């Protein structure tokens, strides 16, 4: 199997809603040890987002059952812990791909890729933080903030305020402050600043991405409305 | 979930992005 | 882990939409080599129905892509075959549980269990028939008909026409004739006879199952309306 | 799919059975 067939397999797996297969295919593509195209980047992200998302959804269901309820609670807690370990394994898989391939071999001028991958790194440490406790949680919360903040600095310097990757970073970084750090003022400032910076430079919208830009601006406004 | 719900790429139809966002 | 904890795990897995886990739990319960309660029967059926159903859905998507489209078609066909083998493995897993435990150790007076398990056997051979070709298809089609017809004879003799397991058997047996055997006249006769026999004996509806009975009667009517 | 779409047991709510049937 060559790279073209692996990417085709990922596309087929996505259509069949077999996201474990999709992630394995795109992990294999990454492990060819060459950079990812924009499409390969998106396929990798979609794959792992859906894999981890199934675990996140299941974890929230079992955690809610654990709060609402002898050998029964022992099984509920053990099952939650089983799902937790699966979720953590998926996140560490992604983070290893990011740290050892994707961020590692980014060129100096590939600012969009660096922001994309650093945002992903922030995302997956944030998913770890959702289920972590104690000192383990403090470590992954710190790692999430470090990745988001570096992505934010790079995107501030090298990307237009309407660029959809910069806007989506602000969206998720603000969510990190609201949900993980319990810091609604900082979350609102991040979201409002990104929205305002985009609307002030509306003339920088690109023909190939203006739909994503304007939609993510609405998602930012949605969260600000919910939070204020 | 309040985070980015869709992939940022043109090959994903807008209708899909709107459904993921709502 | 004891039987009570395995069933609790199956219930938790169902709530978390982790049907592979649910099926593995109920397979373990079956392999304790004791009969299944009505609830354990339903948990086993729901588990495997959802496992095989994901494969059926994926197979139909990939098969439609294979019809609509060098190394590309080789990958699409190979991926379809991968999903096919997974689907067949799930069905053979179920059929082994039915043939070697559940049907095997049914008591003489457990007519409801025998019909339930023989219907399941017909169902999973029918799922095999959906993806099989040539002589392999003829074999599983024959096996599906043999299981359904024996279930039908038993249900005719020992169950009320309004019993929801008897009605659901007629529903699926009629679908077998319509979809697998391309025999719409026989499919309609099976569905209409079951509906008519139920409505003629409406006074046999049970307080604990009249909702299932009346709903499956509507499903039978729905198919007859679609087919006539 | 035209086959039986829900489990035959009372512990499954009717609303669930109706949603599976439609
Ligand atoms: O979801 C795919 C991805 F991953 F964004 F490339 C699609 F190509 F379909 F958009
Ligand atoms: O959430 C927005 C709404 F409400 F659907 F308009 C969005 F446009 F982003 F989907
Ligand atoms: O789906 C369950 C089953 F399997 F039918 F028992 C429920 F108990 F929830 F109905
Ligand atoms: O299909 C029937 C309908 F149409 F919803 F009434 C059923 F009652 F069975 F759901």
């Amino acid at each position: 199997v060559d790279r073209e067939q692996l990417v085709q397999k990922a596309r087929l797996a996505e259509q069949a809603e077999r996201y474990d297969d999709m992630a394995a295919a795109m992990k294999n593509v990454t492990e060819l040890n060459e950079p990812l195209s924009n499409e390969e980047r998106n396929l990798l992200s979609v794959a792992y987002k859906n894999v981890v998302g199934a675990r996140r959804s299941s974890w929230r269901v079992i955690s809610s059952i654990e709060q609402k309820t002898e050998k029964k609670i022992e099984m509920v807690r053990a099952y939650r812990e089983k799902i937790e370990k699966e979720l953590e394994a998926v996140c560490q898989d992604v983070l290893s791909l990011l740290d050892n391939y994707l961020i590692k071999n980014c060129s100096e001028t590939q600012y969009e890729s660096k922001v994309f991958y650093l945002k992903m790194k922030g995302d997956y440490y944030r998913y770890l933080a959702e289920v972590a406790t104690g000192e383990k949680r403090a470590t992954v919360v710190e790692s999430s903030e470090k990745a988001y903040s570096e992505a934010h600095e790079i995107s501030k310097e090298h990307m237009q305020p309407t660029h959809p990757i910069r806007l989506g970073l602000a969206l998720n970084y603000s969510v990190f402050y609201y949900e993980i750090q319990n810091a609604p003022e900082q979350a609102c400032h991040l979201a409002k600043t990104a929205f305002d910076d985009a609307i002030a430079e509306l003339d920088t919208l690109n023909e190939d991405s203006y739909k994503d830009s304007t939609l993510i601006m609405q998602l930012l406004r949605d969260n600000l409305t919910l939070w204020t | 979930d309040l985070s980015l719900p869709f992939p940022v790429c043109e090959s994903c139809p807008l209708y899909k992005k709107l459904r993921l966002s709502t």
